[PDB]
DNA sequence: TATAATGGGAGCACGGATGC
DNA sequence: GCATCCGTGAGTAGA
């Protein structure tokens, strides 16, 4: 339900020495599947730090 | 009173100086610098009425107070802009000049 | 995917460079890279050329002229609103003739307008195209005297604005008259002026009976060429007093002057061709030797009296001929403003040679460049031919450049063109697009450069043909202009042929555009390809061959109002030309040699050579077009990859893989869905908006000035009166919103304070003011605010300032800002969606997956076309792009249909077969045998004679496969579509038109000047146009007080709407209307015109409708 | 006399609906001269001033029609009965 | 017709 | 003369015309008062003459009056009357209105013959007043202006406005009309439902006496204020209430496409 | 000619300038009459021409120097090969020009654009449609005024008649001005003192009506 | 369009003109809208 | 198409006839604030609320219901306007 | 305020009332 | 009767 990317102020963007766009980079985490094992869990924030 | 008729007929030319509340005499706009119309011009506040409402053209009667008093000094009477709508002037031609519809 | 291509024509040329008609000429007109003494007298050249030398300093000169290199890159000028353009240096000599002085200096001429890459120009920071204009070629014609049968006209045209079209005609009496600037003179009076005598012209025209003698006439042979040059001159010119040299003067200009008459090179060519003559100069005669010395009239009037006559070998002219039409291109109009420039520039510098220190004078001080400049301004500016370019995606760009419009500046005006100009002449072939044309006033008029067309140096389209020798067909290709393929019989592309050779013993050709069966023996030419025949946009409709004429016309219009999809594909079937079309666009980035790639970044590429250099490209990324498109380019390559010259680097907008990608491709059910698609409309699925098919990018420019005032100055600050910190949250510090912050309706995009107007504050305001104890603010909220219906996330802010470096505003303007706000939009209820084959329509209704109609396996298909639209427009070809779209979808591949040369029904069936094992065996594998829902469909489809009774459920399912129908489920009940439906993929388009650009509503909102009515239009906040015809319908219901209303209290009654307006929000009932104001504006207008209005009472009794105001 | 339409309507009576056809300049000239009265007859005249046209709901036949309640119409009987 | 040329005629006249 | 956004100056050519005739007539004056000779005061006259005609009806006699460095006529008094871009026709057999608007019309099968879907944010412009003292009669603003600058941004919009709004246009009706409008069935009156979408529903029936299809085609939308003009629209204009062609009498409204397909 | 008036202007204007030559001239001095009444033609002329040329009448002086400014400005374009900078003409035209001075006179000098000049390119369309007017009020200011006069006057209704008097007095609601304090204590019959007192008791009623009912805050803007 | 006597006050001579014109985009010696025009 | 339109139609002579009744008969509702309804509080025209049915606030839709009953007198000539007026403004003040 | 100067410059259609 | 002279040639939107 939602996307944040450090020094990345709006959805359309490039962020250097990356091929993909925001929009693209998006598109790719609307496809994402993420299974909740505790059925008392509304909300899971994931964490993806990567380089080079 | 109600309107039932509509009635168009040629101007005399005192008819035209009865509708005309100047003359214009110079073909002169508005200043360059005050931005504000010439006297005796296309633009002037003593012929055609005041720019803003109830207010003349140097300020000495700013309100309705006088209504239909014409200031002594910048000589422009203290009423509504609206009448810049409505108030025709007139030129006075040095010499007779045919009226082109009726001539062609 | 694996692309299957058809079709057994092969094409021997490829096509030609498409903006080749701008670029080349252009080019040609600058030869900037030219040395200047290789220069060709074409192009400006030829303007300095013309124009100097001038004479009575004595005189000066012209010695050569140059082009710089630009102050300021492209990009920088479309930031700073700059024109692209380069300057322009003329080395010229002053020479007194009695001293002998020679000052000679390089004089500064401006700026000139250069082209970009691509073919179009930047004039101001806005993208234009020069649209070539077609004209009526120079030369001379013969027409029908339409007055009177067996009588001929002969007219000599010479270039527009090049001085006069002169006629020749023989006179009822039977004498030969000229006209000239619309006068009729005898034209033996020209001729003895010319030098002809009796004897000449006796044993010349003599041959033809009786003519001649209507020539002769024995007062004009009874004086010398002088007198009869004196006499022209005081019937060309009367009042004027008759002077010699003034009648030489006049004479030699309006024929002998090469500086003010001038034919083309092209109707030098042409007058020889039909004259059967040879012309030294471009002019009508010469001065040589203190007499005139004839060169045309002479040939002229000798053809007149042969074709008079019946002598064989001469003939009247079509003048819609494509040989007789001849198009002027982008360098051939700016080279005529630049001559007209030249020409101003020569006169102020003859009145400054005039005046001033005679002694000391350089070209510096003689030469203003002033009207030059104006004229080039003025026709890249203001000019009809010049027009805003459309960049809403590259094809649009692509086709704008290779528009051909009729109209323009000496072209036709509207109107005035009958059905001559605007029909589709048989010289069109191969020439002029006979498609694509706009529907409605501009028909005909605007046209479209054929694909192979090719426009050569004398102006005339010229079309490739192949060489036939003796039943054997050449790779030779021979362009022609329409006159010299008039002379050849010219045989079909589709000619079977067994290697080089013609194979059939009956041909298909053309002689002068008639169609001709003939012979292998009697083949002089053949077609190089159907592709040559129609435009660019027309080649990218599959399956053209079974569209009509009219509905093929709206889809290849309609493919230039496509918007760039984020997720765009090219279609499933394709013509072919999608490649080229992107790559002659410039909107793809190219390998320029083999090499490695050395970088991918979504900002920039680099890539590394065979020559070892490193060459970075920077890519353009959401960059907003003219029409607020989405502009950007995506690397489709990945670091280390290995390339070779001319593969793709980066893909445009609306580019897949370098394949033209102007929408999507889905799966489409042709069946009635409740009504939803009645009339055009069009119903799809919300699974589109769950992927994001037909969604695009659009930037929008936000724009506001703070200037200089003498109130004080208007500034940009974060200070505003009266507002909150809700209001003013997204603002930066200096009043301008940060970058990233979304905006609606309301929002503040710039903060600006004015100092208000002089404030008389009314009592109300002075008590309330002493009520609340607080002191009125010098300034007011001038804020840019977010327009109604419009707003989105803030990419980019510009700000400019006086007295900061590298910028200068216009005068009074204290500093600029630009705010960019750009949004993602969704496919919504409202906006426009067609294909190529002319089928368009608004989305009516979104439904949820559930609701759609599904395939037995569970697939929903994503859009619902009604079979209603088919029959009636008669395009087929969607038919079959949807067949050979579902064989596609099942075998997961791509086609190429070339137009005329395609797939063919069976091929087709043959694939759909294929699919079909697919889509069914698949299923029974799976452990599935035939539905229950199946067998009743297929019982339907056995009554409907669709399916051969008797055979197994499997074979009739093939059976209705073949003819690419399917059953159908429908989402709500489950049951199946009691027919078989037709299923598979189509290429369809979201097109330019979209609902939320468009919907607008106004309460009450700003008024005109002088008939204070509503203003029009949705940007300024303005009120729908009642017109005439509307006012005739509220009658015609006869609803008196709702016309009332329109009339009065809802437009220029001012009583009436203010009581009105306070009237409802009071909750009262509306006030009895009054006078409006447009009567009096009109009545005082008569007054201005000397004629007195009176308004009366049934007594005849005056009524002042001006309440006292306007009388003394 | 029979004459087609664009000449019936610039012969027609009313110099507002003539002027406001075509040949504006002269209908307006002898208009003017004729010292013209408009009786405001037709529809296009009412148009322009912005009265109620002479048709449907602004019919002389129509718009003077009145509406009473019982109650209201045997109050005002009383009072006329009373007098 | 044309002013002018009109006055230009009655210019030469003198 | 105004001074316009960017702070210059926009005027009419009639000030032009004004001033070369107030100028020869000077000059004429003086010309006379220092007994020039006859041909300078016939020329001067003459010149005059020429004025005043372009002044009155401009391109009349000779050459129409330019301004400097343009080859577009003067726009005279006689311009301003006639053509069809002249006061009567522009401005006074038709006028631009208030409480309207426009925008792309979209199929629906749901309405009623009498119905269309009126987009939500239109109906809220249009009725605006009436939304107001609507507003003002609930609970949801102190007064009218209070309510107006509520309305002002799109982010202080709540749920209890478009309640209000529902209260507002009960039993009223607005006008459609698309162009061209050929006869009296290019306008018709309809009960407005509101729609979320930016699109005017219109019902199928009444496609065919538009002659509206869906190709995208707009239409405009006009709102009867007074009770007199609500009821002329609700009883006169309906579009149940005229189903039948005035001009041949045959049923204007009836079965088509899809419609007769199924039937 | 091409300066702005026209050719026979330009005639007739020539001719004043003839007659004050014929008026002038001095057949002592045995020079051609030609001469001395060239002299009197073209002033007469440009003075015709720095006069009428213009909309907005400029004096002859600056007209002069806006001149000085063009070809100031046309001799550093040609020099440069660019268009000048407000600042390098500010330098060419010497001491007392700055930037701002050159700036200021350029925008005096800009001409007023036509009001019909066609947009769009058609017989449709005249600038002059586009421009709204910003002179006469708004029905919704129209409306605004109405109302809080109206709710000025429920507020004052809720003194006493002699302070609410007092207040539209001394605001000015009553003749359209207002009184000083000595005319309305004279009018009243009290000592300025107490008129002052009596208009501080009745602003802070209202100041206190209006902190209860909090009904005029709205259009204080 | 009512298939009644007509309702005194109806102004019928816009209505003709209407029914007139209406159709004549669609009509197609001298044929259709020009004789029309002729006549 | 308005309930009973056909009766509506009945009524008059001419249309346009019936059109200025309603017109009337509604601004005279509007104006004394419902309070001259000849309506019977069964025959009251409903609005659904959020809450519930509410009177309607439409004095057209009101009018036409009322004028379809009978109980309403319409024609030329009935009486005086200033004294219809001033009896109205007796009985229901506004 | 004075040598003498003296005549411009540019640039489709059909129907209908009138005019020679 | 045949030479001129003249007025007019859908609508909304947009720009
Ligand atoms: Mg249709
Ligand atoms: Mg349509
Ligand atoms: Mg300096
Ligand atoms: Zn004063």
């Amino acid at each position: 339900t939602s996307v944040y990317i450090e020094d990345v102020l709006h959805e359309f963007s490039t962020i250097p020495g990356v091929k993909e766009d925001v929009v693209e980079i998006i598109l790719n985490l609307k496809e994402l599947v993420v299974r909740f094992l505790n059925p008392s869990l509304q909300t899971v924030t994931l964490l993806l730090k990567a380089e080079g | 009173k109600e309107v039932r008729k509509v009635r168009i007929a040629l101007a005399s030319p005192e008819k035209i100086r009865s509708w005309s509340y100047g003359e214009v005499e110079k073909p002169e706009t508005i200043n360059y610098r005050t931005l504000k119309p010439e006297r005796d011009g296309l633009f002037d506040e003593r012929i055609f009425g005041p720019i803003k409402d109830y207010e003349c053209a140097c300020g000495k009667y700013k309100r309705q107070r006088f209504e239909g008093k014409v200031c002594e000094r910048c000589g422009v009477e203290v009423t509504k802009s609206i009448v810049r709508r409505y108030r025709m002037g007139h030129i006075e031609l040095a010499t007779p000049a045919a009226h082109i519809w009726f001539v062609k | 995917m694996e692309i299957k291509r058809f079709g057994r024509i092969r094409e021997v040329i490829p096509l030609p460079p498409l903006t080749e008609i701008q670029v080349e000429s252009y080019r040609r007109a600058l030869q900037a890279d030219v040395p200047p003494e290789k220069r060709e007298n074409v192009g400006i050249q030829a303007a300095f050329r013309e124009t100097f030398p001038i004479e009575e300093g004595l005189v000066l000169d012209f010695l050569e002229y140059r082009l710089g290199e630009p102050p300021f890159p492209q990009d920088e000028c479309r930031e700073k609103d700059l024109t692209y353009q380069a300057p322009l240096y003329a080395r010229l000599q002053l020479i007194h003739k009695d001293t002998g002085l020679i000052k000679e200096d390089e004089v500064f001429l401006g700026h000139i307008p250069l082209m970009t890459e691509d073919g179009s120009f930047i004039i101001n920071g806005a993208d234009r195209v020069i649209v070539s204009q077609i004209h009526r070629s120079p030369g001379v014609y013969f027409t029908p005297d339409p007055a009177r049968p067996g009588r001929y006209i002969a007219s000599i045209i010479p270039l527009p604005k090049r001085g006069p079209w002169i006629d020749l005609e023989v006179e009822p009496n039977g004498v030969v008259s000229m006209k000239v600037n619309k006068r009729k003179f005898p034209l033996v009076l020209l001729l003895r002026v010319l030098g002809y005598d009796q004897e000449t012209l006796a044993r010349e025209l003599g041959a033809y009976g009786e003519l001649v003698q209507g020539l002769m006439d024995e007062s004009v042979f009874a004086m010398r060429p002088e007198e009869a040059l004196i006499r022209l001159f005081t019937l060309l010119r009367p009042g004027d007093p008759p002077k010699r040299d003034k009648a030489v003067a006049y004479v030699y200009g309006l024929i002998a002057d090469p500086r003010r008459y001038d034919l083309g090179e092209a109707g030098r060519y042409k007058a020889e061709e039909k004259l059967g003559i040879r012309l030294s100069g471009r002019t009508l005669a010469r001065f040589e030797d203190g007499e005139f010395k004839d060169e045309v009239f002479l040939p002229t009037l000798r053809y007149l009296f042969a074709l008079t006559a019946g002598v064989p070998g001469h003939e009247v002219d079509d003048i819609d001929h494509l040989g007789n039409r001849r198009i002027r291109t982008v360098g051939e109009l700016m080279t005529d403003q630049f001559r007209v420039g030249l020409a101003r520039l020569a006169r102020g510098v003859r009145e400054r040679m005039l005046m001033g220190s005679e002694d000391s004078l350089t070209p510096a001080k003689l030469v203003n460049s002033r009207p030059l400049e104006a004229a080039i301004r003025e026709f890249f500016s203001r000019s009809q031919l010049s027009q805003f370019k459309d960049e809403t995606n590259p094809l649009s760009s692509l086709r704008h450049k290779r528009r051909i419009s009729a109209l323009g500046p000496g072209g036709l005006t509207r109107e005035r063109a009958g059905f001559d100009v605007r029909d589709v002449h048989r010289t069109h072939y191969g020439r002029i697009c006979p498609v694509e044309t706009p529907e409605g006033a501009n028909i005909g008029l605007i046209t479209s450069l054929a694909a192979y067309a090719r426009v050569d140096e004398l102006g005339f389209i010229r079309t490739p043909y192949r060489r036939v020798v003796g039943g054997v067909v050449t790779d030779e290709v021979v362009y022609m202009t329409a006159t010299e393929e008039d002379r050849y019989t010219i045989a079909q592309a589709n000619t079977p042929l067994e290697g080089n050779r013609i194979a059939a013993e009956r041909v298909v050709a053309r002689r002068k555009g008639e169609p001709v069966i003939v012979s292998p023996e009697e083949v002089e030419f053949m077609d190089v390809s159907p592709k040559q025949v129609f435009s660019v946009n027309t080649n990218l409709i599959p399956f053209l061959e079974h569209d009509d004429a009219n509905r093929a016309l709206m889809g290849s219009n309609m493919q230039t109002q496509a918007v760039p999809l984020i997720r765009a594909q090219a279609p499933v079937v394709m013509t072919g030309l999608e490649e080229r079309v992107v790559r002659d666009s410039l909107a793809a980035l190219y390998a320029e040699e083999d090499g490695e790639v050395a970088k991918v970044d979504g900002n920039r590429i680099v890539v590394r050579y065979e020559d070892g250099r490193l060459v970075e490209y920077p890519l353009r990324r959401f960059y907003r077009s003219n029409q607020g498109t989405a502009l950007d380019q995506r690397p489709r390559v990945v670091v280390g990859q290995r390339v070779r010259k001319g593969d793709l680097l980066a893909d445009g907008p609306a580019s897949e893989n370098g394949f033209l990608a102007l929408g999507q491709n889905v799966l489409v059910a042709i069946m009635p869905f409740d009504g939803y698609n009645f009339e055009d409309a069009i119903v799809i699925s919300e699974e589109l908006l769950k992927r994001d098919f037909y969604t695009s990018i659009h930037i929008e420019r936000y724009e506001i000035e703070a200037r200089d005032t003498k109130l004080g100055p208007e500034r940009i600050t974060r200070d505003i009166p009266h507002l909150s910190e809700a209001a003013l949250r997204d603002l930066d510090e200096e009043g301008v919103v940060r970058i990233g912050a979304e905006v609606k309706p309301g929002d503040i995009l710039v903060g600006r304070t004015s100092f208000k107007g002089e404030s008389e504050p009314t009592p109300e305001e002075r008590l309330l003011r002493s009520i609340f104890g607080e002191k009125a603010r010098d300034v007011k909220d001038t804020s840019l605010r977010v327009p109604p219906g419009e707003g989105g996330i803030v990419v980019r802010t510009v700000r400019l300032r006086r007295g900061d470096p590298g910028v200068e505003l216009k005068p009074g303007v204290r500093e600029v800002v630009r705010v960019y706000v750009a949004q993602k939009r969704k496919l919504q209820v409202g906006d426009k969606l067609a294909n190529r084959h002319g089928n368009k329509g608004v989305v009516a209704k979104i439904l949820p997956v559930e609701d759609m109609p599904h395939l037995p396996d569970g697939t929903p298909v994503d859009v619902i076309l009604n079979p209603l639209g088919v029959p009636s427009r008669m395009n087929l070809g969607q038919i079959l792009e949807t067949h050979l779209g579902l064989a596609g979808y099942f075998l997961g591949q791509r086609y190429i249909s070339p137009i005329f040369d395609g797939a063919k029904e069976p091929e087709i069936k043959e694939l759909l077969a294929q699919a079909f094992e697919v889509y069914f065996g698949k299923r029974k594998g799976e452990g599935f045998g035939v539905d229950k829902r199946e067998v009743e469909v297929l019982r339907r489809a056995e009554k409907l004679g669709l399916v051969t009774p008797g055979k197994t459920p499997e074979e009739q399912l093939k059976e209705l496969f073949l003819q690419g129908k399917v059953v159908l489920y429908d989402g709500r009940t489950g049951e199946p579509i009691e027919g078989p439906i037709v299923v598979g993929q189509m290429f369809i388009m979201k097109l330019y038109h979209m609902v939320e650009d468009k919907m607008h509503a106004r309460s009450t909102g700003p008024y005109s000047l002088i008939t204070q009515q509503p203003l029009g239009g949705k940007a300024q906040f303005g009120g729908q146009r009642f017109g005439e015809m509307e006012v005739w319908a509220l009658e015609a219901y006869g609803a008196a007080h709702t016309l009332q209303e329109m009339l009065t209290l809802k437009s220029d009654d001012i009583e009436g709407r203010n009581a009105a307006y306070e009237a409802i929000i009071k909750g009262e009932d509306v006030p009895e209307p009054s006078v409006p104001e447009s009567f009096r504006v009109l009545v005082k207008e008569l007054q201005a015109l000397a004629l007195d209005v009176q308004t009366l009472d049934e007594k005849d009794n005056p009524v002042d409708i001006f309440e006292g105001l306007a009388s003394k | 006399l029979l004459m087609g339409v664009t000449k019936s309507a610039l012969s027609t009576k009313s110099w507002l609906s003539a002027a406001s056809f075509q040949n504006t300049t002269h209908v307006l000239t002898e208009a003017a001269i004729a010292g013209k009265k408009d009786e405001l007859i037709g529809l296009k005249e009412n148009v322009i001033l912005g009265r109620l046209i002479p048709a449907g709901t602004g019919s002389d036949f129509v718009r003077f029609t009145q509406v009473v309640d019982q109650k209201t119409l045997k109050a005002i009987e009383e009072a006329r009965k009373e007098a | 017709s044309d002013p002018v040329r009109q006055y230009l005629h009655e210019i030469g006249q003198v | 003369m105004v001074q316009v956004d960017g702070g210059r100056f926009a005027t009419s050519d009639l000030n032009d015309l004004y001033r070369r005739l107030i100028n020869r007539n000077n000059r004429l004056k003086k010309l006379l008062a220092q007994g020039a000779p006859e041909i300078i005061i016939r020329n001067e006259k003459r010149m005059l003459q020429e004025a005043v005609d372009a002044l009155l009806d401009n391109g009349r006699r000779g050459a129409p009056v330019t301004n400097p460095g343009s080859d577009r006529p003067l726009r005279s008094l006689t311009d301003i009357l006639s053509g069809k871009q002249g006061r009567f026709r522009q401005n006074l057999l038709g006028k631009r209105v208030d409480y309207s608007g426009r925008s792309v019309i979209v199929v629906g099968p749901q309405l009623k013959l009498h119905q269309c879907g009126l987009p939500k944010r239109m109906a809220l412009e249009l009725f605006k007043p009436f939304l107001l003292k609507k507003m003002e009669e609930k609970g949801i603003a102190p007064n009218v202006k209070a309510a107006r600058r509520m309305l002002e941004r799109q982010r202080d919009i709540k749920d209890e406005v478009w309640d209000a709004l529902e209260e507002v246009i009960h039993g009223k009706v607005v006008l459609l009309n698309r162009a061209p409008t050929l006869h009296r069935l290019g306008i018709q009156a309809f009960q407005p439902v509101l729609v979320e979408g930016q699109s005017i529903q219109l019902h199928p029936l009444v496609c065919e006496a538009f002659n509206a299809d869906f190709d995208g085609d707009q239409m405009a939308v006009h709102v009867p204020l007074s009770s007199f003009a609500q009821a002329e629209a609700r009883i006169q204009m309906l579009s149940a209430h005229n189903l039948l062609s005035p001009a041949s009498g045959e049923p204007l409204a009836k079965p088509s496409r899809d419609i007769i397909l199924g039937l | 000619t091409g300066r702005g008036l026209s050719f026979l202007d330009l005639i007739q204007e020539g001719n004043q300038g003839l007659i004050r030559a014929v008026e002038k001239f001095e057949y002592k001095r045995r020079f051609k009459f030609s001469t001395y009444a060239t002299w009197w033609i073209r002033q007469a002329i440009n003075r015709a021409i720095a006069d009428q040329a213009r909309t907005i009448r400029i004096p002859v002086h600056m007209v002069e120097t806006i001149n000085k400014l063009s070809r100031t400005a046309r001799q550093l374009q040609q020099e440069l090969g660019r268009e000048p900078t407000y600042e390098e003409i500010a330098e060419a035209m010497g001491p007392g020009w700055d930037a701002k001075r050159v700036e200021e006179t350029l925008k005096i000098a800009q001409e007023p654009v036509s009001l019909e000049t066609p947009i769009g390119d058609e017989k449709d369309s005249f600038y002059g449609d586009f421009i709204p007017d910003e002179h006469l009020p708004s029905p919704v200011d129209a409306a605004t005024q109405s109302l809080l006069s109206e709710e000025l006057e429920k507020a004052l209704s809720k003194l006493s008649e002699r302070e609410a008097m007092v207040l539209k007095l001394r605001k000015g609601l009553i003749d359209g001005r207002e009184h000083t304090l000595e005319e309305v204590g004279a009018f009243f019959g009290v000592t300025r003192e107490r008129i002052r007192q009596i208009e501080n008791k009745a602003l802070r009623k209202l100041k206190y009506h209006e902190s209860r009912t909090r009904k005029l805050r709205d259009f204080l803007d | 369009s009512m298939a009644r006597p007509v309702s005194i006050g109806e102004a019928v001579g816009i209505v003709a003109a209407q029914s007139i014109g209406e159709p004549g985009t669609q009509l197609t010696i001298t044929q259709g809208l020009p004789r029309v025009i002729e006549l | 198409a308005e309930p009973g339109i056909d009766k509506l139609f009945g009524m008059v002579d001419s249309k346009y006839r019936l059109t200025v009744v309603v017109a009337k008969r509604a601004q005279q509702l509007l104006r004394h604030g419902f309070k001259n309804t000849v309506l019977e509080p069964e025959e009251r025209p409903k609005m659904q609320t959020l809450e519930g049915l509410f009177d309607d606030p439409n004095a057209v839709t009101w009018a036409m219901k009322e004028l379809l009953t009978g109980r309403l007198v319409f024609g030329e000539n009935l009486v005086p306007e200033d004294r219809l007026q001033k009896e109205m403004e007796r009985l229901y003040p506004v």
